[PDB]
RNA sequence: GGGGAUAAGCUCCGUGCGUCGAGAGGGAAACAGCCCAGAUCGCCGGCUAAGGCCCCUAAGCGUGUGCUAAGUGGAAAAGGAUGUGCAGUCGCGAAGACAACACUGGUCAAGUGA
RNA sequence: AUGGUUUGGCACCUCGAUGUCGGCUCGUCGCAUCCUGGGGCUGGAGCAGGUCCCAAGGGUUGGGCUGUUCGCCCAUUAAAGCGGCACGCGAGCUGGGUUUAGAACGUCGUGAGACAGUUCGGUCUCUAUCCGCCGCGCGCGUCAGAAGCUUGAGGAAACCUGUC
RNA sequence: ACAGGAUAACCGCUGAAAGCAUCUAAGCGGGAAACCUCUUCCAAGACCAGGCUUCUCACCCUCUAGGAGGGAUAAGGCCCCC
């Protein structure tokens, strides 16, 4: 069904295809993932597979997480995540301890990458919501960037929950869809994905098969 | 009301099973199952028929009593020898044929048109211009006949398309 | 003076009501009366002296007229244009319990004591309940003829 | 009303029967009897039932 | 009753007419002017008025005979409409009625029309 | 017959203060739908329309003249919708118009002066207490104290279209 | 976006009341950028405060032994530091 893997965003570079066109590609370290736990309807109510990624020294894990990993039967890993499947026949091909690597994907496949967007801090409406600021001249007094009108004239006399104003921005989980995998470097376990994936370099990303184009 | 007071004859060669209001009938052409309305009871007449008895005389019962009778009549005449619907085309360049259990039409569109045959019906095509569909239920046969009629919009000018006999 | 319940006076009993072919208003009114404790001679509006009520066969409730496809259960999120409306039919086919829950809840006081009384009502769409350990007493909706 | 309905009788019919029977106990002591002495309330319900007419809906 | 467009929650007059003003209590969800009723104080007594008795909410998922399918009840007009109950007429009709197969003939089989 | 979107009428509302038009910024709602979507009849041959139903998810341009709303015009576009919310929005902005004090023209008055006639110029104050809204924490709760991974009742976002 | 469900105008099949007829009062179907799912995100303070697991899984003193209070701890967390 829908395959998936945990990886790390390494950076972005440039490649040329067989038509000599340029292809801006993001490098993803789709390293080895180990299945740690299997979610089943009969036990958890839903079907999903749990993957572990990253390497950490054994003295950095707390006792509960170390105990969970030992009960699973594998060495602890830095990151743990779940892949929600659709049914038991989908989860029948995963068993605890099985190692997932990058070559599950093929050249030309369409993938969905999920990551945490970059942080932008306390951002104003001009940046957060694309508001058009007021005039920078012609007598405008200290309103060059303020949003302007909020509500109107009494009536509800309130502000209509969901009003777009300034606040914290970024640092939210974001999924980019229908990204084409240009090349699967099996020996480095590296995926060359055409396009831009969310997050900073060295961040955790989840590469899943596309839900629309797959 | 008037039609329902006459019990419908039941052939001896076809089994009629009555379970309260749920009725199942096994004929030579197959089997069909019908449910009767709750204000009306039904009973297999011992002289080779069934009894359409209406105990109330209010608008609802007087309305559905004849309807139930004619539904029973249609069900028995469909389990005995079924139904057959005949179709044909008017015009030129239109060709109709049977591809196994599925119907393929070339009405003149740039793409081929396929018709899916549901259960209980079959397609008889003795000529490209004219063809037939047969089944044991009148409602299903009529619905499929209308669907097959619908592949062309009505033509009040040349009358090109399909029309009933 | 008039009798007033003390700390240890209140006692509760468990009633299970079958909702198969029952008018929703009638069942809801009976359940609200049972929950309120109006049927006990020691009733006091101050105290929650009601009884735990279990409702099974919630999906089998009876709705007269055409209210199945013309009565709406409204709810507003608060956002602009956040009004959502569902007829009793889809509400029953999706969340069978919620219809009876709303019907019963609408019939008891909207006070804080009503919120506390809501804690004593359990409804189930199936024909069986997990509260067999309490040995509920079957309850039949009867009318005292006058 | 709760105590009377526990004895299969409505409050209004019970009051009418009590008035017909001549018992002059007010509602305060009636409620006190219902809460504290159910047997006395049952006896009063019985005498009220006895005092009631045969057909309550008759034009009498 | 006048003025205004007999429109105004408009204005001006008449009334051994009322209420509020200067008036609490109950009802009309809230609600000076509508309905019941004029508070000397206390009571953990009773009977009632207007209004009500499925739950919120005190007291009737009251009894008997019918109507309503529209949630009418729980907003409104000209006008339109094979909804239905009751009653009253008339047309035609077992010499076979209507339908079905303008007016006429045959099968059929009680009601059929305004 | 609806509506209070137009001018009205009354004056119940505030003269121990309720900013008066346009524009900018930001909205939300109705459908009596401008395009896209689904159909009917065509006095519809096809194209394209005419007209009438269903449909409010999205979209609905940039300029010249005028303070303008309105309007006319220039290019386009799938289309350049109609309205409600103090004819939304000045403790958000502007002061071009109107609506003080200066001055002039025409007209009226003997005169001081005046003109829902015209023209030039002419201070837009405030450190957010409460509700409201956008974000972020502290405390407690979820019947021992913790830690990983999550199900989701419920809610929000998005929904356009052209040519070949 | 694709796909599915129920639908609006509409197109229908099967036929009564009303011996015929009638997309209709019983029924069964098709039918839209609208509706419910479907895509993305938030979400158990969802007081019905959820679920699957894993870890510690114990040591005193006091008033009076009914409960309470105090102390020291385990898993773990925070503060100080980079």
């Amino acid at each position: 069904a829908r395959k998936g893997i945990l990886g790390t965003k390494l950076g972005m570079t440039q490649v040329f295809d067989e038509n000599n066109k340029v292809v801006p590609v993001t490098v993803v370290k789709a390293g080895p993932n180990v299945v740690t736990r299997i979610r089943t309807t009969e036990r958890d109510g839903y079907s999903a597979v749990q993957l572990a990624y990253g390497e950490i020294s054994p003295r950095k894990v707390i006792k509960p997480v170390a105990g969970q990993f030992a009960a699973a039967g594998v060495n602890p890993r830095r990151h743990v995540a779940e892949l929600r499947l659709d049914d038991e026949a989908a989860v029948a091909e995963y068993e605890v301890g099985q190692e997932l690597t990058a070559e599950i994907f093929s050249d030309g496949a369409y993938v969905d990458v999920t990551g945490t967007s970059k942080g932008k801090g306390f951002a104003g409406t001009m940046k957060r919501h694309g508001f058009r600021g007021q005039g920078a001249a012609h007598g405008a007094q200290a309103v060059h960037r303020r949003p302007g009108s909020i509500g109107g004239c009494a009536t509800p006399g309130r502000v209509f929950k969901g009003t777009r104003m300034s606040g914290r921005m970024g640092n939210d989980r974001v999924t980019t869809q229908n990204l084409k995998v240009h090349k699967v470097d099996a020996e480095n376990g590296v995926l060359l994905i055409k396009g831009a994936i969310p997050g900073r370099n060295g961040g955790l990303v989840v590469v899943r098969s596309a839900i629309k184009r797959g | 009301s008037r039609i329902g007071k006459q019990p419908v004859p039941v052939p001896s060669g076809v089994d009629v099973t009555i379970n309260g209001q749920n009725l199942s009938v096994k004929g030579p052409k197959g089997t069909l199952t019908l449910d009767v309305a709750e204000p009306i009871s039904v009973s297999r007449a011992e002289d080779g028929a069934i009894v359409v008895t209406r105990p109330d005389d209010e608008r609802r019962s007087r309305s559905l009593h004849g309807l139930s009778r004619t539904l029973i009549a249609n069900l028995v005449t469909g389990v005995t020898e079924g139904y057959t619907q005949k179709m044909e085309i008017f015009g030129v360049g239109y060709r109709v044929q049977l591809k196994g259990q599925n119907l393929e039409f070339a009405l003149g569109y740039s793409h081929p048109v396929l018709i899916e045959a549901p259960e209980g019906i079959t397609f008889a095509v003795e000529s490209p211009t004219k063809f037939s569909v047969s089944g044991i239920d009148k409602q299903k046969v009529g619905q499929i006949s209308a669907v097959i009629r619908r592949l062309r919009r009505p033509d009040p000018y040349k009358g090109k398309g399909v029309r009933y006999e | 003076p008039t009798y007033t319940p003390k700390a240890g006076d209140t006692t509760r009993s468990w009633y299970v009501i079958d909702a198969s072919d029952v008018v929703l208003g009638r069942l809801a009114s009976a359940a609200a009366t049972l929950l309120r404790g109006k049927h006990k001679p020691t009733f006091t509006p101050n105290v929650d002296g009601g009884d735990f009520v279990i409702v099974i066969n919630a999906d089998k409730i009876a709705v007269s007229g055409d209210k199945l496809t013309k009565k709406f259960a409204y709810r507003h999120s608060g956002y602009p244009g956040g009004l959502r409306k569902r007829t009793i039919g889809e509400l029953l086919e999706k969340h069978p319990t919620r219809v009876v829950e709303n019907a019963i809840i609408g019939m008891l006081p909207h006070n804080k004591l009503g919120r506390q009384i809501q804690k004593k009502l359990k409804v189930y769409a199936g024909p069986d309940h997990p509260h067999a350990a309490q040995q509920p007493i079957p309850f039949e909706i009867k009318q005292v003829a006058q | 009303n709760a105590a009377a309905r526990a004895n299969d009788i409505t409050y209004n019919r019970l009051i009418q029967g009590l008035k017909a029977a001549g018992v002059e106990v007010d509602r305060k002591n009636l409620a006190e009897l219902a809460v504290s002495d159910p047997a006395a309330f049952t006896a009063l319900v019985d005498v009220a039932r006895a005092a009631l007419p045969e057909d309550v809906n008759a034009p009498s």
